[PDB]
């Protein structure tokens, strides 16, 4: 029979703290193992949990998985959600003389913000580009970052930065165009953002 | 520090047809390799798995996909012909016992394959420096460096502050975006931010440096246009702080 891995949910955004499940099903329960993975951009893979066969979950530090073997299930349990589990997290079962990868869970744990200051700054051009760039900063975690209506106006995603010795994290999102009919002002226009986002004179 | 899963080259651009051999070096004690194609489309895909210089198992691949294994634990595999849809990440796994023990992944070698070597550009390189509305309402201030223009994307963004790399307060998009999304062979965009404190930002002494290593040609791949060959290479921007 055909080995199949399949993991739901896809992709998966939570508030940091929450508890999370991570699902995952294979149809042929001949395995001699099952294992765990996270991934980051850029990365190779890191070995998380290894459930043998025989063993029905292992646990290290916040994460528990079950295996169900019969049944041709695991499940990933990971408690209180912190900011550094945002990773694809990839299932894989070895069989006896294959091994086969799930599609994976994209994981994204979004930080709490503790005082949203919603704005759009203009950054200064550079004497050596022909571009002119805006910053969307400070805003909450619910808010949703949109592409531009516009094919040569750019918007990166919401990105988020911990100042450490401040105790103090933000989202932005960059916004740039190097057309004339192009001001911060308008740059996020596609976007719902906050009502009280702080727009500076330029 | 003891190394792990090592893998030579990191990055390479190959046109079509050409052939390409990697290496991959176990982690000491490890005597099982194995290794794995990753793509956008196809997810993980199983190569083949060899331990005490025998192939032990082997996926799907067609016979262009070959490997071995050295006395010493080593491993190469080989691909000839290679087709566009070659691209990918080639990762290697090593593990004590791959029946039960767990697998340990390197960082991969990333493939492109191109049509043609005209098709690969550096990035052009810029920092953009705070705005006084955000020093003002916050007493911070972000540096925003953005990497344009590049293709394929084989590159690398830090931040150096006085010399040295820092990594709080920054964040770099983790993946690019295609300039031209509907189009194969898009050159890409990257963008990064840095903050600091107002009071940093304000000491003209402080020198801030957005760095992209970008890895490109090879000295013996052949070049015939006019702009210079895009060899691996750095592209730089830099600022320093002002007191107004």
């Amino acid at each position: 029979m055909k080995q199949e891995v399949t993991q739901i949910p896809a992709a998966l955004s939570v508030p940091e703290g929450e508890n999370l499940v991570l699902n995952c099903s294979f149809t042929d329960s001949a395995i001699y193992n099952l294992q765990w993975f996270r991934q980051d951009p850029g990365k190779g893979l890191t070995s998380l949990l290894l459930i043998q066969s025989s063993q029905r979950e292992q646990t290290s530090g916040r994460l528990n998985a079950s295996l169900d073997k019969s049944s041709g299930r695991s499940t990933l349990y990971i408690a209180a959600s912190q900011p550094g589990d945002s990773a694809t997290y990839l299932c894989a079962v070895t069989n006896f003389n294959k091994f086969y990868f799930g599609s994976g869970t994209k994981l994204n744990v979004k930080p709490n913000i503790q005082n949203p200051d919603p704005a759009v700054y203009q950054l200064r051009d550079s004497k050596s580009s022909d571009k002119s760039v805006c910053l969307f900063t400070d805003f909450d975690s619910q808010t949703n970052v949109s592409q531009s209506k516009d094919s040569d106006v750019y918007i990166t995603d919401k990105c988020v930065l911990d100042m450490r010795s401040m105790d103090f994290k933000s989202n932005s999102a960059v916004a740039w165009s190097n057309k004339s009919d192009f001001a911060c002002a308008n740059a996020f226009n596609n976007s719902i953002i906050p009502e009280d986002t702080f727009f500076p004179s330029p | 520090m003891k190394a792990g899963v090592t893998q030579t080259p990191r990055y390479l651009i190959k046109t079509r047809g050409q052939q390409v051999t990697l290496s991959c070096s176990p982690i000491s004690g490890h005597r099982s390799v194995s290794w794995y194609q990753q793509t956008p489309g196809q997810g993980l895909q199983f190569l083949f798995e060899y331990f005490s210089e025998t192939q032990r198992n082997k996926g799907n691949f067609p016979g262009r996909f070959s490997g071995r294994q050295f006395s010493n634990s080593r491993s190469e595999m080989n691909v000839s012909t290679l087709e566009l849809g070659d691209s990918a990440l080639y990762l290697c796994a090593s593990s004590f016992d791959s029946g039960n023990s767990p697998l340990h992944f390197g960082n991969g070698t990333r493939l492109t394959v191109t049509e043609d070597l005209n098709k690969v550009f550096p990035p052009e390189v810029a920092v953009f420096e705070p705005s006084e509305a955000e020093i003002s309402h916050t007493q911070k201030a972000t540096l925003v460096c953005l990497a344009t223009g590049f293709f394929p994307d084989h590159v690398e963004l830090s931040w150096w502050v006085n010399g040295k790399e820092v990594h709080s307060g920054v964040c770099t998009d983790p993946q690019p975006l295609k300039e031209q999304p509907a189009l194969n062979d898009s050159r890409y965009s990257l963008s990064s931010r840095l903050r600091v404190s107002a009071t940093f930002w304000q000491n003209p002494r402080n020198h801030f440096r957005c760095q992209v290593q970008f890895y490109g040609l090879s000295e013996n791949d052949e070049w015939t246009q006019d702009r210079a060959k895009p060899v691996t290479q750095i592209v730089s921007a830099e600022a320093w702080g002002r007191a107004d």
